[PDB]
């Protein structure tokens, strides 16, 4: 069911560009293993920090995981993550630290996160 | 064994084949481009050493430190590497024969300095504890001569200086596009050249201002190409000998699959056999 | 002034294809439009049709 | 005319027939017409002018060098960056720097690190020997 | 087939028997029932046989059969996933003598075997629970003689037989059976038993890769590995003029954009070869339910071979092939009319097309 | 060569203009072309769907 | 014993705090080193900033390592 045609070409964009943004990261980590990150180019080392924080954004506390963590869950809408997702992959985030993003729920908890952090 | 475990092992040395295939063909292409760009690098050492042979050996033949041979108490080596692996023994076997002529020197209780281009150079050297003073790494795939300026400057400033008393080069001739070997060569004193202008007796030089600090910057400045003339062609070497590496690599693998897909035939027969043995044996 | 011209006449060549494929695209747009609402209004009317 | 060679350590810049050529020797502006008496000097940092035969004439920007002329032959063995007491004291300084420290800097041969890395990770646990029944 | 990259490559004819071979999801039935939904307006009979489908897919394909107008042409034979094994074994077989009918009328027809390897694991359940010898993988010892008596009976025949089969009702006719079996795959081991006995009865495979499905080519049909060994024979002679390069060019392309991934800073004589063909790769492939005519197929494969995609090459080469299309059907027609029912390929429509082209080109956007 | 100038950009400014037009005026036969076919298939659509 | 390819689905529930506290670096800081653990047949190739965690990775492993018979508290 992940074609334009029922799921809206919104969503369909937004999936497919995280995933060719998870892909272009798996590329490049071995010339940063290998080279060193100061050798990428500028917008190579944007790819990263923006694959980095999508790789913390699709992580996501569970009310059943409580008694695992003692943090407690979230409910994120649909809306809610095509919203947070497509402003990352735009930049509008570029100022957030990474583990701003980590185990947060709607992209508002990662903009209070990185104020409180 | 297992016959999806072979199976994937097949598949993963074949791509290491595919791998080691493609790394062939970069490398060969490279050991054309870099073998021009040693031919592009004659001139200018050959019609500067065709001066100051005119000037130091010819008719009023002046004297400088680096045209003669003062006693000698220590020794400089400028060595070039490689910022790169995968190229063979190359390093290995020139800086195995450095630490061979090094040693010998050092029997006669003479200290030796170095100066390193190339990061494997430098690892090496200080892994085995060699002294070196100056180092450039990082060249790639693009050398440099204001950047060899550095340690060149070191070396050239120890020896007027009077500290080092001779200086050598070592470096990988390139020869062949499948020959290369690891020399030493001597930069100052001077080289005695085996020409005699002895037929440049018809003509001078108008020196303006004046000859001796002529002569001072022009045996410099050769000093400096000699150096750059070396990591060129150490660099041609590194591609040649890489492409070779990668192409020895590349049969390996292919005599690999060959011995892996026997392993493969004899496990899936056994896996068949010992299945329908099961079943058959198993309906009373 | 003949190579200002020149491209003169290609930035004019551009800017009008460029101009066209927004009027192409606006079409695009209202096509997609007006056969969401016959979809629609088919959707209503068997709604209907099969209640009765 | 005569001929010209406009030479730097690494490549050629000028290979043509020229009918006179003006530089700035250190001890003055100069120029070179055809026959002129051998000569040796230093030029310094700064443009000379070329009037290839025909009359075309051009500007070389050169960072210095050394003007050597010759019975019907001129050359300009020109350096490639700019050369100072200062700045190459500067740069020895450095090397030494990076020598007595062990800092070393990344080559930019992303092609071979790309290949480098996916044959470390295809070739890792292949297990391969021991599983071939290959001694060695 | 209605697919350029079939229709082009690899080339289907009246009696063929062609293998749609690959992994699991990668466009088998979405290629078949696209191939029947193509033969509504020819004189060919479908014939669509599901063997252990999910009834949700049957649903979705006799909906999208009638909607498309296809399904008065043709027969659907139907044993769902849950049906007896017996229904699912001895499916196929009733599917080919439908078929079998119209063959030996001197008619054309064409028949889909949806999964013959979920018809082979019914046999192989059949034949265990009436306690027969098994095999190599358990699979009865005449699994061969299943799939070989079934797609045999695929076959052209002569008029001489159809006359005296017919008692000489019929006379000029040549009868025909088209089949496409199906043969899943478990990750692209075709050296699977099924799958290479399957192979050594067709006379072609349609092999469909999963990595360039996943990567949006679709359809994924794989060159090289992929053959009809038919060919050029069945296929129409300005396709087959058009087509003769397409397959060795992108067999060549795919491997040198492999060796590409290593050797950045290439020579501009490969960066020309590895340019035209991730252009015409990217041109193959279309939309699910979009069947293309020969002369569509054939004008776009004639502008990505005589070069009129360089400076398109950029990108929108969709946007492009769309607006030619649109182009060409608004004005010339009558030549569209005479490629569809000629076929025929001549200097004067060389130029024509040229015409079209040059026309299109500085007249148009995309 | 100047009257030769004046007269080359001349000329080519009077095909970029005819140009220009031709491409804006055929991208309006585009969209009147769409448009017609998108109320026959919102029409075609409706008509199948309620048969249906 | 085989970190990473051995399972616990019990987890943190049957740990002191002070384990449970203290383990997840460990699982962290091997799971990296397995991840670059490829490279380590070419170490020197490599950037210091993930050699910095492949030879910490290697220090972790060397930890783990016990003799039979001394349990610890
Ligand atoms: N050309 C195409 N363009 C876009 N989507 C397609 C195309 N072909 C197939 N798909 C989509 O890919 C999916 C898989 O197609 P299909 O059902 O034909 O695969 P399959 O191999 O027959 O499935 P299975 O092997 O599980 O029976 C479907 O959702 C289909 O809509
Ligand atoms: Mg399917």
């Amino acid at each position: 069911q992940l074609d334009p045609l029922v799921v809206g070409q919104e969503h369909y964009d937004t999936a497919r560009g995280v995933q060719s943004i998870l892909q272009r990261y798996q590329e490049l980590k071995d010339i940063i293993a290998i080279l060193g990150m100061d050798e990428l180019s500028e917008e190579d080392k944007l790819v990263v920090a923006r694959a980095r924080k999508i790789q913390r954004f699709l992580s996501q506390p569970f009310f059943v995981a409580e008694v695992f963590t003692g943090s407690p869950g979230k409910y994120v809408s649909l809306k809610d993550t095509i919203r947070g997702f497509k402003g990352i992959m735009e930049g509008e985030y570029d100022h957030l630290p990474e583990q701003a993003f980590y185990m947060v729920g709607s992209i508002e908890e990662a903009v209070e996160k990185a104020k409180k952090l | 064994a297992g016959a999806k475990d072979i199976r994937s092992k097949i598949a993963s040395v074949q791509n290491t084949q595919k791998i080691t295939k493609a790394m062939e063909m970069v490398a060969a292409s490279k050991m054309r481009k870099s073998q021009d760009r040693m031919a592009a690098s004659r001139p200018y050492a050959e019609t500067m050493r065709k001066v100051i042979g005119h000037l130091a050996h010819g008719n009023l033949e002046y004297k400088h430190p680096y045209l003669e041979d003062r006693d000698v108490k220590r020794v400089g080596y400028l060595v070039v590497s490689t910022d790169r692996g995968l190229a063979g023994g190359l390093n290995i076997n020139l800086f195995k024969k450095l630490l061979a002529e090094m040693k010998t020197w050092t029997d006669k209780g003479v200290q030796a300095d170095l100066a390193m281009i190339g990061s494997k150079g430098v690892s090496f050297f200080n892994s085995v504890g060699g002294n070196v003073v100056a180092q450039v790494t990082g060249m790639g795939d693009n050398p440099s001569l204001s950047e060899l300026i550095g340690p060149v400057k070191v070396m050239l400033q120890a020896y007027d200086e009077g500290r080092l008393d001779k200086l050598y080069i070592v470096s990988n001739k390139f020869i062949n596009t499948m020959s290369q070997v690891p020399t030493i060569s001597q930069l100052l004193p001077l080289p005695a050249s085996d020409d005699d202008d002895l037929k440049h007796k018809s003509w001078d030089y108008l020196y303006e201002p004046d000859p001796k600090a002529l002569l001072d910057t022009l045996l410099r400045r050769y000093v400096e190409s000699q150096v750059y003339q070396g990591v060129v062609e150490n660099l041609a070497s590194e591609q040649a000998a890489r492409m070779v590496a990668m192409k020895a690599a590349t049969d390996n693998g292919g005599s690999l699959i060959k011995e892996l897909q026997l392993v493969y035939n004899k496990a899936r027969q056994a896996s068949i056999t010992q299945e329908l043995t099961e079943i058959v044996s198993g309906a009373a | 002034d003949l190579d200002l011209a020149k491209a003169s006449a290609t930035d004019q060549l551009k800017k009008a294809k460029a101009e066209a494929q927004v009027i192409i695209e606006q079409a695009n747009k209202r096509r997609s439009q007006i056969l969401d609402e016959a979809k629609a209004e088919a959707e209503q009317e068997r709604t209907k049709i099969v209640a009765q | 005319t005569y001929h010209l060679d406009v030479v730097s350590a690494e490549q050629q810049m000028f290979s043509g027939l020229v009918e006179k050529i003006q530089v700035t020797g250190s001890e003055g502006e100069l120029g070179i017409y055809p026959g002129h008496a051998p000569l040796l000097t230093a030029i310094k940092p700064g443009m000379i002018r070329i009037v290839k035969q025909h009359g075309h004439e051009e500007f070389i920007y050169l960072s210095g060098g050394i003007l050597e002329v010759q019975p019907g032959n001129v050359t300009v063995l020109a350096d490639t960056a700019i050369r100072g007491q200062d700045l190459d004291e500067a740069r020895a300084m450095e090397a030494k720097r990076k020598a007595e420290e062990h800092i070393s800097s990344s080559h930019g041969d992303v092609d071979y690190a790309q290949a480098s890395a996916e044959l470390a990770k295809a070739i890792a646990q292949l297990r391969v020997i021991e599983l071939t029944k290959k001694a060695m | 087939t209605g697919y350029k990259a079939v229709d082009s490559m690899i080339p289907i004819g009246r009696g063929q028997r062609e293998l749609i071979i690959g992994d699991r999801q990668t466009g088998k039935t979405a290629l078949a029932i696209d191939a029947i939904i193509n033969q509504r307006d020819s004189g060919i009979k479908a014939i669509y046989v599901a063997i252990g489908q999910k009834a949700s897919t049957i649903s979705n394909v006799v909906r999208k059969l009638e909607e498309h107008g296809a399904l008065a042409n043709t027969i659907v034979v139907v044993a769902t996933a849950s049906e007896s094994a017996a229904l699912q074994y001895l499916a196929p077989y009733a599917g080919a003598a439908m078929g079998e009918y119209f063959r030996d009328r001197g008619e054309d027809a064409l028949i889909i075997y949806d999964d013959l390897s979920k018809q082979a694991v019914a046999y192989r359940q059949i034949s265990l629970l009436l306690r027969r010898p098994p095999g190599r993988e358990a699979f009865p010892g005449d699994v061969f003689y299943l799939h070989s008596r079934l797609l045999e009976r695929a076959a052209r025949v002569n008029a001489e037989y159809v006359e005296a089969f017919t008692k000489g009702e019929v006379k000029g006719k040549t009868g025909s059976l088209t089949a496409l079996p199906i043969i899943e795959t478990q990750a692209g081991d075709v050296s699977a038993f099924v799958p290479t006995n399957v192979i050594s009865i067709t006379d072609g495979q349609i092999f469909l890769e999963t990595n360039l499905f996943n990567a949006g080519i679709r359809p994924a049909v794989n060159p090289g590995i992929s053959v009809s060994r038919v060919g050029g024979a069945a296929q129409t002679k300005i396709m087959k003029k058009l087509s003769g390069g397409i397959r060795t060019a992108l067999a060549q392309y795919r491997e040198l954009a492999a060796f590409s991934q290593f050797a950045s800073d290439l020579d501009d004589a490969t960066r020309k070869q590895l340019d035209h063909g991730q252009k015409v790769t990217e041109l193959l492939k279309q939309k699910q339910y979009a069947p293309m005519s020969v002369a569509q197929q054939s004008l776009v494969l004639f502008a990505a071979e005589r070069g009129y995609l360089a400076d398109v090459e950029l990108s929108k080469i969709g946007s492009f092939e769309a607006a030619l299309l649109a182009y060409v059907d608004r004005d010339h027609a009558p030549l569209m009319q005479e490629i569809n029912q000629t076929g025929g390929y001549n200097d004067e429509i060389e130029g024509k097309l040229k015409g079209i082209l040059d026309s299109f080109k500085a007249t148009q956007s995309w």
